[PDB]
RNA sequence: UAUCUGGUUGAUCCUGCCAGUAGUCAUAUGCUUGUCUCAAAGAUUAAGCCAUGCAUGUCUAAGUAUAAGCAAUUUAUACAGUGAAACUGCGAAUGGCUCAUUAAAUCAGUUAUCGUUUAUUUGAUAGUUCCUUUACUACAUGGUAUAACUGUGGUAAUUCUAGAGCUAAUACAUGCUUAAAAUCUCGACCCUUUGGAAGAGAUGUAUUUAUUAGAUAAAAAAUCAAUGUCUUCGGACUCUUUGAUGAUUCAUAAUAACUUUUCGAAUCGCAUGGCCUUGUGCUGGCGAUGGUUCAUUCAAAUUUCUGCCCUAUCAACUUUCGAUGGUAGGAUAGUGGCCUACCAUGGUUUCAACGGGUAACGGGGAAUAAGGGUUCGAUUCCGGAGAGGGAGCCUGAGAAACGGCUACC
RNA sequence: GCGGUAAUUCCAGCUCCAAUAGCGUAUAUUAAAGUUGUUGCAGUUAAAAAGCUCGUAGUUGAACUUUGGGCCCGGUUGGCCGGUCGGAUUUCCAACGGGGCCUUUCCUUCUGGCUAACCUUGAGCUUGGCGAACCAGGACUUUUACUUUGAAAAAAUUAGAGUGUUCAAAGCAGGCGUAUUGCUCGAAUAUAUUAGCAUGGAAUAAUAGAAUAGGACG
RNA sequence: ACCCACUCGGCACCUUACGAGAAAUCAAAGUCUUUGGGUUCUGGGGGGAGUAUGGUCGCAAGGCUGAAACUUAAAGGAAUUG
RNA sequence: AGAAUUUGGACAAACUUGGUCAUUUAGAGGAACUAAAAGUCGUAACAAGGUUUCCGUAGGUGAACCUGCGGAAGGAUCAUU
RNA sequence: AUCCGUAACUUCGGGAUAAGGAUUGGCUCUAAGGGUCGGGUACGAUCAACUUAGAACUGGUACGGACAAGGGGAAUCUGACU
């Protein structure tokens, strides 16, 4: 009311997060940045809650503000800074690098990498449009503006970014035989190889996606995001590759190796 | 629609910025502006080649379509560029495990493109507010 | 503002207070035992309740469906684990079959009594 | 204030709606301007967003635009001839959109002479080669021509000077000239 | 855990209620009360009244420090540690409390903005500004207050303040310095007919208006109006530039001008390095702050569809002066009777309008439930509304704000 | 209902019973209540069929239009075998459900490419058939209800999986090593009406079509 | 005009209960806990009460519509022996 | 640059006066209902209740009630080929 | 005089100018309301009315400016009324 809200209440934060409904009456409200609240990890959590590197926030803004830890190569010494899909975390102090990327239950997965995987990014392609002057410029899911690109690049297109400059290295079309990540709803986490798509014209082109194992699904264009083709894709995959085994597949592994 | 004398009324009605050079000549009666609404609605013949200019009209006018699809029955043609459709539906009571019959009735904006009577089936979309009431267009006929 | 705890009781008051042959029974379990409250024979009643509303919801479902399986053979598992259901009867029908008696011989304290040690429920 | 809201008056049913929710500032409303001739007077009003609004009063000067020729020049507005919605703003002089007005005329017959050459009512070699190329393009029309006789041209303001703080438009010609015409001249 | 029992009769079977029976994150009260964990709590009647005290303030390396403050630097004679005060900048519009109003209103889910604003984040993004622009200029950088402070005071009193004297800025407030090239206009003069010219000026971004481009399913010929790029002037002719949406007068660009004229750094810390024609010479790093536009995010506002309790001992309602619609205008951040002028006569209704009542904020949900259902939902989350009642408004991105002003009661 | 000089009912004593750190009373509400009745009441006499007919908002509404037969393909269950040491294969008799084709059966296509599976056959893996199986864009295109699947429906709550809060209510924890340096499983899943979105089916129930042919093909 | 046989449609009647029903009784009051052919109306313990009040019709008499307070454990149906 | 003051306009609190709606509430007297009470007057109904009961309507009477017209059996008649 | 608004009761015709309120000048304008002629077998010209509504401006807030011109309401007795 009257403004904007500056508190999150936990029961209202996203479920991912994987807060305790205890543990206090609020929860850390994400900083507005380049991606959206109910998606977003930020670093709070992700440094106290999934890598138990720090036991409050006091320890994080501790760790932040002497400048150990890098969003997509910069520092971003905020408690709430967003952190989203596909953003490379880089710990120059214990020589480690992270990508945000989904595990197939629908959260945030620690998902160690290289430093040679962690000089790009994934970028989505929300709009091509042209800006002053005549200079066409893409917008991609984490709010970065890249002026001058190949005139193929048309949107729901995958683009990769160099990360020290925010320039594009090459770009991956969507078409169907292309393997797609899924950033939203409850397929959240599959990996698929799309086969085909459905269009409506007036609304919500959804498409039709089908795992390794001929698992088949559906979901919006919106909630799709192609990352290479069938077989190679263009960054390393989590455990598990977005297959999504049944609850009683997952017992029986948990039963074999215990 | 009975084409009503175009320029009945106190201010000159045109297109904007749609002008008509005097200094050249030829034929096109007057440059007309015209669209395709899209979503597979087509542009009738009368908008093409008439006269009248309706600021409001989803064809020559200066609004969009977008949003719901909804269809109905005329049960009114006394207003101007203006009717009432009648949206009949079934409403499910969970106790009794049954319907009953509801409707909503709809004003929504005619062009005078089409010529419409009273239980002619039209199908309307959304478009932004035209009235107080009004945010509905016509944008196909489907009887006679 | 918190995000409250949550609370739920354990046992069901039974709906005709005063049966003879209830009350006997009760007793009867009580003395058995060594109970001081007709309140344990209600909690374990309630809690045996729900296991069989759990088996009917799943029994009246058809068998390979994968919820009957999973939780079906979980319940099982559940109480095969705390020896209230033997591992002859692991069919989902038994489980319904079971008694209060089943479970009441599984307390420590009875357990007790049979591995020696005391001698009595009581003691 | 004044309420630019809808929880005030009747439903379309004919419903009186009770009273929710005190008058809120994004749905506020002002006060026209009422812009008259004369003596550039404008007050700047702050408005949602920061975002200057120039509210015109007392405006003089206008751009106005002669498309057939495809220019526009910075005349005086003499007075309102016609307005569409209400008369009162014809005998009061106010200024607004769609309104007709009269205009100088000098600074159009000075560039229609120094463009085309001829005259309007009624010397170098780079001027005259000018000319002649512009040639058969200076025999515009008869009533704009006539109304430079009088040096009052004909022109609808196109500009919201309570808005903007601008009364820019264009000048009349063809049939929205004859129709306005035939609107005056009636009687 | 799909259960019923007592009471009408002299007795029987019924209908039928009364009574019993069990439960209640439903209250109260009585009696009693030893332990562990967990934990609601002035909602119901009075959205009645409030003593007192607290609840929103805030700084770094990095806007302003001669504290006549504490220190000691001793690298410092301009400052250069710490730092009250005060100026400046942000925030105070979040949160928390309550449920009075409110019955298609709120709200839920589902839509839209091709109908608009958006501080802050985040990412990109101004070589064009000396105005007769050849002394008109400070650009190694321009000007004026004023606070805190000193001191004189007023009042019984308040987070009251006056007069007098200083002094700063990322305050106010002006104001310069950076390419070249191309294109357009005027155009001196040479003069030709094929006709050419030196020179001057304009050309960023933002505002306002008018105009133009923003295209395209396919293939060849006839000659001309004038020759068009080059000519072996027969005429070889290609090259020609055009993005997105389901859809636009979209994005964007180009002409003409328009503006009382926006922005385009007179800011700050740390490091102090390279090149010499050794001058306080020319270059030069990591950052902070600020700034135009676009996009992004946090939102906001409006909005589509369907859905809400009782009542007909409420059946007709709306429309004077807005009801339904049209044209135009005004206003708005924007759509729209939101308001005005003119015009028309519409709009809702037994499929329950309108009116009345609610011991009615709405939902998520709670209790009890064989199944179906009944009742509840002030209350830990979401949305809305309010700050004793009304109304109005300043400041700001954002309030019709109330631990902010103005008035009336 | 007890109590009117032998009170099993009052005031007490004794004993006994029920729940038990809880028990009672009041009010309200739920079940009981098939005493609200959609599931699921009753209406001759117990309360209740309007005096009788007609009739407008509604509810309900006869039958009929592709059936039958065949041929194939590959799935799920089974079944000897267990050719593995109470786990599984594949050739198998059958059942259960899908798809395609032919039987008079266009079960919308126009322009194009992959030409696809291709008379394409080079000596037993090669030089060259038919547009969706991959896309583009178009001509169009009877309308609903219904049902399946899917997306969507905040979290908490609910049901529910796993797990030491010492049990439990709970919570989302935790567990395992040479514990010297560390390793690791998780934090599922389901429900969530009605309205809207897409999707397959196309019986059931409505709706429309060519009849003074301004009808279809071409 | 009568007789015989048959048939459609009526007013009814006799016998039985397969069935129904609390029974009296019922060819419908059956095909209803094995509960759904379609549809309208009315009732929810007895009184107060078809009262009061307000509307509406009516010349009026009155009709139609129609409560509440309060009170009460029984009123009532069909049968049984006295 | 700009204070006091000030013209007109829209927003419009609040007050007064009327009107209207609703909810509570007083009231001489009047007219009912309910109960209590071993009250007074009768005895209308239950049997053919001593004139068979009842319905509608109308009139009348201390009161139950009586009478007239028409109807019903819930009758005291399922019955005279 | 124009506009608003009008109760009980009622023989439904009235009550009723019920009650009770606002406005009204001068000036300058605006709008609307008409007749007669004209067209091979939509309009133009011309002529003349006082009626209504509205807006500005104006004044020592005055204006049916003199004249002219209802006081009203709640009830009773009584005669129906003229
Ligand atoms: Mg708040
Ligand atoms: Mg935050
Ligand atoms: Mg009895
Ligand atoms: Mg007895
Ligand atoms: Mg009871
Ligand atoms: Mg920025
Ligand atoms: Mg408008
Ligand atoms: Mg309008
Ligand atoms: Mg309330
Ligand atoms: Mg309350
Ligand atoms: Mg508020
Ligand atoms: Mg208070
Ligand atoms: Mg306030
Ligand atoms: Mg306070
Ligand atoms: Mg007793
Ligand atoms: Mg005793
Ligand atoms: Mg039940
Ligand atoms: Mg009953
Ligand atoms: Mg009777
Ligand atoms: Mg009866
Ligand atoms: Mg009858
Ligand atoms: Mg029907
Ligand atoms: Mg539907
Ligand atoms: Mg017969
Ligand atoms: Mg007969
Ligand atoms: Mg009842
Ligand atoms: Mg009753
Ligand atoms: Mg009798």
């Amino acid at each position: 009311a009257r403004g904007p809200k500056k508190h999150l209440k936990r029961l209202a934060a996203p479920h991912h997060w994987l807060l305790d409904k205890l543990s206090g009456c609020y929860a850390p409200r994400p900083s507005a940045g380049p991606h959206k609240l109910r998606e977003s990890l930020p670093l709070i959590v992700f440094l106290r809650n999934r890598l138990k590197y720090a036991l409050n926030g006091r320890e994080v803004k501790a760790i932040l503000m002497q400048r150990h830890v890098k969003v997509d190569g910069k520092v971003r010494t905020d408690t709430t800074y967003p952190a989203g899909f596909m953003d490379v975390i880089t710990l120059d102090a214990t020589n480690e690098n992270f990508r945000l990327v989904y595990d197939v239950k629908g959260r945030f997965a620690v998902h160690r990498i290289t430093d040679e995987e962690a000089s790009y990014k994934l970028g989505k392609v929300k709009k091509v449009q042209l800006g002053k002057k005549g200079v066409p410029y893409v917008v991609t899911h984490d709010g970065r503006t890249i002026r001058y690109p190949d005139p193929n690049i048309k949107v729901n297109d995958t683009v990769k970014i160099d990360l020290a400059s925010g320039k594009i290295t090459d770009f991956i079309k969507f078409d169907a035989g292309k393997l797609v990540y899924v950033t939203g709803g409850r397929n959240l986490g599959r990996i698929g190889t799309i086969v085909h798509k459905e269009r409506h014209d007036g609304g919500f082109d959804l498409v039709h996606i089908k795992d390794s194992l001929d698992n088949t699904f559906v979901t919006r264009l919106n909630n799709v995001f192609v990352i290479g083709e069938q077989g190679k894709p263009y960054i390393s995959l989590p455990k598990g590759k977005g297959i999504k085994l049944s609850i009683a597949e997952e017992r029986d592994r948990r039963r074999a190796q215990q | 629609s009975t084409e009503l004398t175009v320029q009945s009324e106190r201010a000159f009605q045109k297109q904007p910025h749609i002008f008509n050079n005097p200094k050249v000549k030829t034929s096109k009666r007057t440059k007309r502006w015209y669209k395709n609404a899209g979503l597979g609605f087509k542009t009738p013949k009368t908008a093409i080649e008439g006269s009248y200019i309706d600021k409001k009209c989803p064809f020559t006018g200066l609004v969009s379509i977008r949003g719901k699809i909804l269809t109905g029955t005329v049960v009114s043609t006394k207003m101007h560029r203006t009717i009432v459709i009648r949206r009949a539906y079934l409403h499910y009571i969970p106790k009794y495990n049954r319907y009953e019959k509801r409707h909503k009735n709809v004003p929504v904006h005619v062009s005078p493109a089409f010529r419409v009577q009273v239980g002619d089936i039209v199908t309307v979309g959304q478009c932004r507010p035209i009235s107080k009431t009004v945010r509905f267009n016509v944008v196909k006929v489907s009887a006679a | 503002p918190r995000a409250p705890r949550t609370y739920s009781k354990t046992y069901s008051t039974p709906k005709r207070p005063y049966e003879s042959s209830r009350l006997d029974a009760e007793l009867k379990l009580a003395g058995e035992f060594g109970l001081k409250n007709k309140k344990e024979i209600y909690r374990i009643s309630f809690q045996l309740s729900k296991i069989r509303r759990a088996a009917r919801d799943l029994l009246t479902r058809d068998e390979k469906d994968p919820k009957r399986l999973f939780e079906g053979n979980a319940l099982i598992r559940r109480l095969v684990r705390v020896g209230v259901l033997s591992e002859d009867k692991k069919k989902l029908d038994y489980v319904l079959a079971l008694k209060v008696e089943d479970f009441l011989e599984r307390r420590l304290q009875t357990q007790v009594y049979k591995l020696g040690l005391a001698k009595s429920v009581h003691h | 204030g004044i309420s630019r809201d809808s929880r005030h008056k009747r439903s379309a049913t004919g419903a009186k709606r009770a009273q929710f929710r005190k008058k809120r500032k994004f749905e506020l409303g002002r006060q026209p301007a009422n812009t008259k001739i004369g003596a550039k007077r404008i007050h700047s009003v702050r408005t949602r967003g920061g975002n200057k609004k120039y509210r015109a009063l007392r405006i003089e000067t206008g751009n106005f635009s002669w498309a057939s020729e495809g220019i526009s020049k910075k005349t005086r507005i003499a007075g309102v001839v016609y307005h569409p919605s209400n008369n009162e703003l014809v005998r009061t002089n106010t200024l607004t959109k769609a309104a007709i007005v009269q205009i100088d005329a000098t600074p159009f017959r000075q560039w229609f002479e120094a463009h085309y050459g001829q005259t309007l009512g009624k010397k170098s070699k780079n001027a005259e080669r000018k000319w002649a190329a512009r040639a058969a393009s200076a025999k515009i029309e008869s009533s704009v021509e006539s109304q430079f006789s009088a040096g009052r041209l004909y022109a609808c303001i196109s500009s919201r000077p309570g808005q903007s703080g601008r009364c820019d438009g264009y000048i009349l010609e063809g049939e929205e000239l004859a129709f306005y015409l035939r609107r005056l001249t009636a009687k």
